[PDB]
Formats: C-alpha cells, sequence, structure tokens
RNA sequence: CCUAAAGAGUAACGGAGGAGUACGAAGGUGCGCUCAGACCGGUCGGAAAUCGGUCGCAGAGUAUAAAGGCAAAAGCGCGC
RNA sequence: GCUUGACGAUCAUAGAGCGUUGGAACCACCUGAUCCCUUCCCGAACUCAGAAGUGAAACGACGCAUCGCCGAUGGUAGUGUGGGGUCUCCCCAUGUGAGAGUAGGUCAUCGUCAAGC
C-alpha cells in the first residue's frame, strides 16, 4: 500500500548524492518536520517511482521505515530531473496527531457528458486548475476534491467558493481573500 | 458675532445631536479660503492686481497672487506667471466674513431655493461657487470691471461629512 | 495681523427694508441701507 | 559605423583594505558619489574622495539607518 | 512570425546556450505538453510552421499553448562582403532551448490524438523532443 | 505629531556635526510648562551635569515664562562646574534661540561656562 | 555605459549616446520646507490652470548625455 | 522594583495594520495676542503670557501573524586543481558551494540622567 523503505544516509555532499544515483540506484530523501532534528535517509529509485502513479500519492499519508524505527510521514515536496524526468530527491514532513499541515490536493472533476453548457449549448470544457493547496488536520485530509459541473451554462466561470469541501478543510488562497477560476465553459475554438 | 452663537448654544446642542462621548471630538470650524482663479491675464497681466483689490475688500485682508506650478500650453500659461490670487481667514475674521455672507449677502445673488448640500468632500468639508462678485455689498456695481466669480472652501474638523453638515444646519445654511 | 497693510476694518451697521438692524463688522466706515435679508428673503421663510 | 568612441579610464575603487595602517592625507577610496560614507577620522574631497585625517586602521563598517556603509579609522 | 513589438536594442552578442532547463519545464496550463530533450534555437518561422501542423490535426476543439518566444536578434553579413566595416543588419529572430523546456500544450483531446498531433509538429523542429503528461509534483 | 516630528527633524543636522568634533554637548529641552536642560557628554552616552524647573526649589508655578528660565540658566552653570567641565556647545534642539531658551543661554554664559 | 572574465588596466572600420558651454547668482553662510502622481469637492477653463482635503513615500528634482549619488537632503525659498 | 520626560546604542525577528487602555504628576491638545517675535495674506506654523476644560486627536503601553521582515536541514546550479568523452557541450577524483523554495521564527533587546510611588 503507502509503504516506503529507507536506510539512514551517513555521506553528505554533491559527489556523494551523484554517487548513489549512478551506482548503487538508490534516492537522497529528507524526514523533517515535528519536533525533532531533521533526518537524511535514502531509499531505492525504483520504489518510490512506483508509489507515484498512485493518483492520491501526495494527499495520503505514508507509513515511513526507517531501518527498523517506523513512523507517520507525507510527501512535502520532490525534487525532479528537468529533462528525464526521473526522481532525485524528496523530502518528507512529520505528522502529529494534533498539528495543522498543508497538502496538495487533486481536484476529481465528475459528469462533464451532462452539462448543461455542454451538452444544450455545444460549448467546451477548461480545467484552469487541478490541485487545489489546503489546510487541515491530519485525520480529515482528504484524498481527492470533488468538483461538479452539472449545472454550468455557457460562459459560466467556477471559482472556489463555489465548490464544496470536507469538515475541517481550508482552501489557503480562499482564506487569502483571493477566489480564482477552477474551471469553465467556452464555445468551441472552429 | 457668530463666536457668541457657536460656543454657548451650537456647540453644547451638537454634543447630545451627534451623542458625541467627549466634548473636545464636537465638530468645528477651523479656516475660509476664498481665492479666485483669473484664467484671464494670461496675455494681459493687469487685471491680476485689479482683482487683488476686489477680493480685499470683500474680506478685509490682503490677498496672495499664485503662480503656476507647471507649464501646460494647453492653457496657453507657463511656469511663474501669475494665474490667481488668494486669502485664508481665521478666528474672528472668519466669523464676522460669515456672519456677512450668512446673511447680507446670500440672499441677494440673483435666484436659488437653496445651496447644494451635496458638495462635501468625503471628509466632511464644504465649498461652494460664487458666478458673480457684485453679490457683496462694499463694492458698487458702478465702478467694478468685468465680473468675476469668488470662491469660497470651508474646511472643518469634521470625521465625516454626517456631523460636517449637521455643523452647517447649524448656522442654518440655506440647503435646497 | 501685519502693521498698516490691510484695509480700515470698523463696526458700522446694516438696515433692511423689513425693519432689521444687524451689527457687523465690516470696510465701509459707514451705515447702510438693504433690501433683502434673512427675515425677509422668500426663500428663507418658505415660499 | 557611427560608434568609434570611448573615454580613457579613470582608476576608481579602493585603496587601501581592512586593517591596513594609514597616514594622515592618504586616500582610502576614490568614488563617483558615494558608494562609501567618511566615517570617525576621514573626511570627503570635493569629487566624493575619502582620505585619511589620523593614523591608524581602516574599518570599514556597515551601520545606521539607511543601510549605508562607512569608512572610519581606529587604534593601532 | 513572433517577435516582439519593440526592444530597447538592435543587436545583440552571440552569448552561449548552456545549462538545463528547471524552469519552464513543468506542464503548468494544458495536461500534455511537448518537451526539449536537446539544445538548440527555433528560428521562429519553425515555431510558426510546427504550428500550422498542430492546430490543423486536432480540427475539432482543444486549447493549445506555446510557451516558447524568439525575442533575440540575429545578424547576418550579406553576399560578396569582407570581414569588418560594422555589424551586420537584423535578419529573423530565435529562442534559446535548453534539455527540459516544455514547447507546445494542448488541453481537451484524446491522448491517443494528442500523440498524434505532436508527431506532426516534431517533424518541423531542429532537435530532439518527448512527450509528457501532468503531475501534481 | 506632525509638530514635534518636524522639529526633531529640525534639530537632526546640528547634532551630527557635534559629534563629528566630539564636543560637550548642552542640550535644552523646552515644554508649555518647564524647560530642561542638559549637559551630554560627547556622543549622547551619559548625561554629566543637568537641572531644570522641577527640582525642589522651583516648585512653584511660575515655570514657563522667561524669568523663570533665566534661573534654570545660571544653575546648569554651577553644577556643570562641580563636574569641571567647560568649552560646551549650545544644543537649541530645533526650537528657535529667540526667547526662553536664549534667556537660558545668556544666564549659562554668565555661570561661568563657556559656548 | 557595455564588451571587460566581482581589485586596477585591457583590442576591433565592435554595440549605444554626449562636449568644444553656462552662472555676479545657478557661488558662501544662517534660517526655514518637502516632490511626481491618484481620488473626492469647487465659478465659467475640465482629461489637464488656481483652491480645500485624504492617500503616497521619491515612482519627482539636479543648467547640460550616461553612470554612480542625494535627509546634515547634494532638491526648494528668503535675508546678509 | 514601577511609571513619565530627555539623550543615546542597534536599524524591520525591531516595521505596517487591527483592537483595549493612561491624565495624581509629565506631555499634548487648550485660553488670549498687551509685550519679545512671525506670516511673499492669515497667532495655521514660529513666539510670548497663562491655568478655566479634554485625554477627542497626538503620543506611550498592552495584545493578536493578516501583510511585511527573518529563515534552517537536505538537494540543485556554478566553480579552483588533475584527468577523460560522442568536444557549440558535459563527465570523473578532490576541495568549495549558492539563489529560489520547505519546516518554521518575530508584535524587539540594552545604557545614562531627572521627576512621582
Ligand atoms: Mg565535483
Ligand atoms: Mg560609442
Ligand atoms: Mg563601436
Ligand atoms: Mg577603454
Ligand atoms: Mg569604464
Ligand atoms: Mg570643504
Ligand atoms: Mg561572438
Ligand atoms: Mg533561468
Ligand atoms: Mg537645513
Ligand atoms: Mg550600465
Ligand atoms: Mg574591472
Ligand atoms: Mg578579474
Ligand atoms: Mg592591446
Ligand atoms: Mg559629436
Ligand atoms: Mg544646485
Ligand atoms: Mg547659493
Ligand atoms: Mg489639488
Ligand atoms: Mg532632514
Ligand atoms: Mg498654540
Ligand atoms: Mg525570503
Ligand atoms: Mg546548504
Ligand atoms: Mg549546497
Ligand atoms: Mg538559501
Ligand atoms: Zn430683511
Amino acid at each position: 500500500d503507502f509503504i516506503l523503505n529507507a536506510q539512514v544516509r551517513s555521506d553528505l555532499g554533491k559527489g556523494a548524492s551523484r554517487r548513489l544515483r549512478r551506482n548503487a540506484g538508490l534516492v537522497p530523501a529528507v524526514v523533517y518536520g515535528g519536533d525533532k532534528e531533521p533526518q537524511s535517509v535514502t531509499l531505492e529509485l525504483r520504489e518510490i517511482a512506483k508509489l507515484l502513479e498512485n493518483e492520491a500519492a501526495f494527499s495520503h499519508v505514508i507509513a515511513l521505515n526507517v531501518g527498523g524505527a517506523k513512523e507517520t510521514v507525507l510527501i512535502k515536496a520532490l525534487q525532479r530531473h528537468p529533462a528525464k524526468g526521473f526522481v532525485m530527491h524528496a523530502d518528507f514532513l512529520r505528522v502529529v496527531a494534533d498539528h495543522k499541515l498543508t497538502a496538495h490536493v487533486p481536484l476529481h472533476f465528475i459528469n462533464e457528458e451532462v452539462a448543461v453548457g455542454v451538452k444544450q449549448a455545444g460549448g467546451e470544457i477548461s480545467h484552469t486548475i487541478s490541485e487545489v493547496e489546503v489546510s487541515c488536520l491530519p485525520k480529515d485530509l482528504p484524498e481527492f476534491i470533488e468538483v461538479d459541473m452539472a449545472k454550468v451554462e455557457l460562459g459560466q466561470i467556477v471559482h472556489l467558493s463555489d465548490l464544496k469541501a470536507p469538515k475541517g478543510v481550508e482552501l489557503v488562497q480562499l482564506a487569502h481573500g483571493n477566489d480564482l477560476a477552477v474551471a469553465n465553459i467556452h464555445a468551441s475554438r472552429v | 458675532r457668530l463666536k457668541e452663537i457657536y460656543r454657548k448654544e451650537i456647540a453644547p446642542k451638537l454634543k447630545e445631536e451627534l451623542q458625541l462621548a467627549n466634548v473636545m471630538e464636537v465638530p468645528r470650524v477651523t479656516k475660509i479660503t476664498l481665492n479666485m482663479g483669473l484664467g484671464e491675464a494670461v496675455g494681459d497681466k493687469k487685471i491680476i492686481e485689479n482683482a487683488v483689490a476686489d477680493l480685499e475688500k470683500i474680506t478685509g485682508q490682503k490677498p496672495v497672487v499664485t503662480y503656476a506650478r507647471k507649464s501646460i500650453a494647453g492653457f496657453k500659461i507657463r511656469e511663474g506667471w501669475p494665474i490667481g490670487v488668494k486669502v485664508t481667514l481665521r478666528s474672528d475674521r472668519m466669523y464676522e466674513f460669515l456672519d456677512r455672507l450668512l446673511s447680507i449677502s446670500l440672499p441677494r445673488v440673483r435666484d436659488f431655493r437653496g445651496l447644494n448640500a451635496k458638495s462635501f468632500d468625503g471628509r466632511g468639508n464644504y465649498s461652494m461657487g460664487v458666478k458673480e462678485q457684485i453679490i457683496f455689498p462694499e463694492i458698487d456695481y458702478d465702478k467694478i470691471d468685468a465680473l468675476r466669480g469668488l470662491d469660497i472652501t470651508l474646511t472643518t474638523t469634521a470625521r465625516t461629512d454626517d456631523e460636517g453638515r449637521a455643523l452647517l444646519r447649524a448656522f442654518k445654511f440655506p440647503f435646497r | 495681523m501685519k502693521a498698516d497693510i490691510h484695509p480700515t476694518y470698523e463696526a458700522i451697521e446694516a438696515t433692511c427694508s423689513c425693519g432689521n438692524v444687524i451689527k457687523t463688522r465690516s470696510t465701509l466706515c459707514k451705515p447702510i441701507h438693504l433690501d433683502v435679508c434673512s427675515e425677509c428673503h422668500p426663500f428663507y421663510t418658505g415660499k | 559605423t557611427r560608434n568609434g568612441r570611448d573615454s580613457e579610464s579613470k582608476r576608481l575603487g579602493v585603496k587601501l583594505f581592512g586593517g591596513q595602517a594609514v597616514k594622515a592625507g592618504n586616500i582610502l577610496v576614490r568614488q563617483r558619489g558615494t558608494k562609501f560614507h567618511a566615517g570617525y577620522g576621514v573626511g570627503l574631497g570635493k569629487d566624493h574622495t575619502l582620505f585619511a585625517k589620523v593614523d591608524g586602521v581602516v574599518k570599514f563598517e556597515t551601520k545606521g539607518a539607511f543601510g549605508r556603509k562607512y569608512v572610519s579609522i581606529v587604534a593601532a | 512570425m513572433l517577435q516582439p513589438k519593440r526592444t530597447k536594442f538592435r543587436k545583440q552578442m552571440t552569448g552561449h546556450n548552456r545549462g538545463l532547463a528547471h524552469r519552464g519545464s513543468k506542464v503548468s496550463f494544458g495536461e500534455y505538453a511537448l518537451k526539449a530533450t536537446s539544445r538548440g534555437r527555433l528560428t521562429a518561422r519553425q515555431i510558426e510552421s510546427a504550428r500550422r501542423a498542430l492546430t490543423r490535426h486536432v480540427k475539432r476543439g482543444g486549447k493549445i499553448w506555446i510557451r516558447v518566444f524568439p525575442d533575440k536578434p540575429v545578424t547576418k553579413k550579406p553576399l560578396e562582403v569582407r570581414m569588418g566595416k560594422g555589424k551586420g543588419g537584423v535578419e529573423y529572430w530565435v529562442a534559446q532551448i535548453q534539455p527540459g523546456k516544455v514547447l507546445y500544450e494542448i488541453e481537451g483531446v484524446s491522448e491517443e490524438l494528442a500523440r498524434e498531433a505532436f508527431a506532426l509538429a516534431a517533424a518541423k523542429l531542429p532537435l530532439a523532443t518527448s512527450f509528457v503528461k501532468r503531475t501534481v509534483m | 505629531s506632525v509638530k514635534k516630528e518636524t522639529r526633531l527633524r529640525r534639530a537632526r543636522k546640528a547634532r551630527l556635526k557635534m559629534r563629528e568634533l566630539e564636543t560637550v554637548r548642552l542640550c535644552v529641552y523646552r515644554s508649555s510648562q518647564h524647560i530642561y536642560a542638559q549637559v551630554i557628554a560627547a556622543d549622547g552616552g551619559k548625561v554629566l551635569a543637568s537641572a531644570s524647573t522641577l527640582d525642589k526649589d522651583l516648585r512653584e508655578g511660575a515655570t514657563g515664562n522667561i524669568d523663570a528660565a533665566k534661573k534654570v540658566g545660571q544653575l546648569v552653570a554651577e553644577r556643570a562646574k562641580a563636574a569641571g567641565v567647560t568649552q560646551v556647545a549650545f544644543d537649541r534642539s530645533g526650537f528657535k534661540y529667540h526667547g526662553r531658551v536664549k534667556a537660558l543661554a545668556d544666564a549659562a554664559r554668565e555661570g561661568g561656562l563657556e559656548f
């Protein structure tokens, strides 16, 4: 499931880190956060690359296992090769039972076939954004935020305030007094 | 004078009519500034000191000539050239000009049911225009030059125009 | 107030047609006879 | 072409660095304007030149509001 | 042909093209993209040529973004002209491309149709390319 | 306020010169009711001699006028002498050197210390 | 000013601009003061004149190109 | 030990905003313009003589992270020396190592003198 294995990294630097990717086939990583000193760990590339095609990979909670001591983490940021695209570095944020945390949550758009602006007016659908910054307690962190586009007419805009959210979830950008277009309907290009 | 009228009845009645908690925050009027923008005399320069005398007798106080802050050839003017004159009044001298303005001159202008009660900036100040200078006494109609539009501004210590207008309801301003 | 650069300022009088006498210091040095004032102007009365 | 012009270099910059011993009248920095301001023991020439007025050691401190960079002379 | 409406200076030095593209290498607006896997420079006539080939194939709906803008002038000295005597006049405009830069984006079409259209465009460009989907991060 | 902030900007130029020259400064402060005088050592660090109308021989009320400041000006000179100081510079601290501050200064000169 | 490779210097028929003056006050000193701009209110002028208020902090200014400076303003006004 | 006033050290982890509060003393607004003095007009500002009112404005203190400002660990880019390749560009050994971003922090900390408890 959401299981990752790690070993304690000891050699730090550019030359040491370039050697892991070339010979050992491992990936440097960091486990910071919580109330502890940060820990530098390493993990195998073919295992992190297999957890990353799960759709709810970043918005779920991982069970990291460093050596024989396991704990609760979350994919906080990720580094990829600009050209090839594989992952080079990754950092994990520790999860505390009573502490607010932030995450990136993808949006599950639904029932676009029977939208009023598409079935009747013959318009298109454009997803302006595909994830939203959220902030919530770990116990109620959603896998996806569901946006419903059934009763949408041609030219009608959908903003952050339009979509619903589960309990105890803030949209961060909305809290900053900045709601922005999520999706819209418009006439065909040609 | 109007000094006696403000600090014995006008101020105490406004104290409860705005429901103000403190005495010092009761609104008051500080200064009256008149000027007149002489868009003429761009090539004349003779009427500048003529309009000085006109505004000198109206107030009993010498005016000062205000200069152009920028050239802008659209009005055919240039920096350092005189555009207008101005006066500023305070304390007793503006409670005696007001009384003459209140009713010796405002009734005899030509017309009007009242004054526009909507000429208030967002901060509680009132400014009114005057079309003909002859509305005042102390200037004979038979001796003046061409008519010119004196101007009036009332600067008050009002937070907003609600108590600013309320203060001008006192002194029984002619508001239509 | 500076010295001797301003016109004379005296109390004088002001008498209106409606039997109104008002004291007001101004620069005429002579009593005046008026024709209108608030005690007699139409729009100051209700018309 | 209508471009082939330039001007002689003026040899500007710091002449004595932090810690160097100085004498009275020694030129410390040559400037256009004042990248550096005259601190304690230093004077300002009419072309914005910093020269020593006492004997000591260059300091090169930045302090005060405005984030100014000061050149001062201290005890040796 | 894309080119800036006005420029501060008419000419530029040749410069050098170095480094990978850490900025401009993410699928930001669209949902499928054509990334560059080799470095070079597009001449603003290939950018224009490769855009006919991409919108013509979809020919039904879809939104297309162009993430490359040619803003660097280049000069060519005329024929039968010696060396020196100034710098040549501006001929055309190019764009510096580094490995990993995303060139074209598209959405509102099937994944299979996106692959066809981006192969039409890539044949007009003088550098290696790739097909990239979109990720959360 | 606008009034105090503007004055404290007026006072700035004179005080900057007096630390470049590293001279002992006689600083005066004038309020609506009282007036104060301090002898600032060399750079604003320590206060050497000080006097005002608040000491226990001038607490009577006639404290905001010309002849009240004269008694302060002569008194601060005496306390300055006990500290072995002379040849000080006068800081009007942005106030116009015309009235109460001038009376304080002139009394200081008769006190013995020199400007 | 860039080329010029974070001390100085550094070439090309390399890329861009200026000078061959002005000022008896546009210098000295003492004292005093902050600009451009936006909005609102006001007699004709109206997007833009002079006036009042709020915001703003230098996006103004510097005799003259560009660079580097400018609150003790190096910017502005007055007396001697 | 505490409060108020003056002068400094340091220049945002110290600022901005948004709320609460202080008049016994201090400070401020305040009363008046005969005298000193002032306005390219005006006691608005400067100045003088004060003690009837209010802490309304201003100032000070106290709270909050909303903005601002600080900001790690790790990774990445560049780079001196020696050696390589498919040599417009990179790689290896070795030393060095940002900028941006992430977790987070901040509603300052001191010194001298004078008044009141
Ligand atoms: Mg290396
Ligand atoms: Mg040139
Ligand atoms: Mg050239
Ligand atoms: Mg040269
Ligand atoms: Mg040079
Ligand atoms: Mg000199
Ligand atoms: Mg070249
Ligand atoms: Mg870049
Ligand atoms: Mg000055
Ligand atoms: Mg330059
Ligand atoms: Mg150099
Ligand atoms: Mg070098
Ligand atoms: Mg050579
Ligand atoms: Mg020439
Ligand atoms: Mg000058
Ligand atoms: Mg001069
Ligand atoms: Mg205006
Ligand atoms: Mg200043
Ligand atoms: Mg006063
Ligand atoms: Mg930062
Ligand atoms: Mg590091
Ligand atoms: Mg590093
Ligand atoms: Mg950093
Ligand atoms: Zn009448």
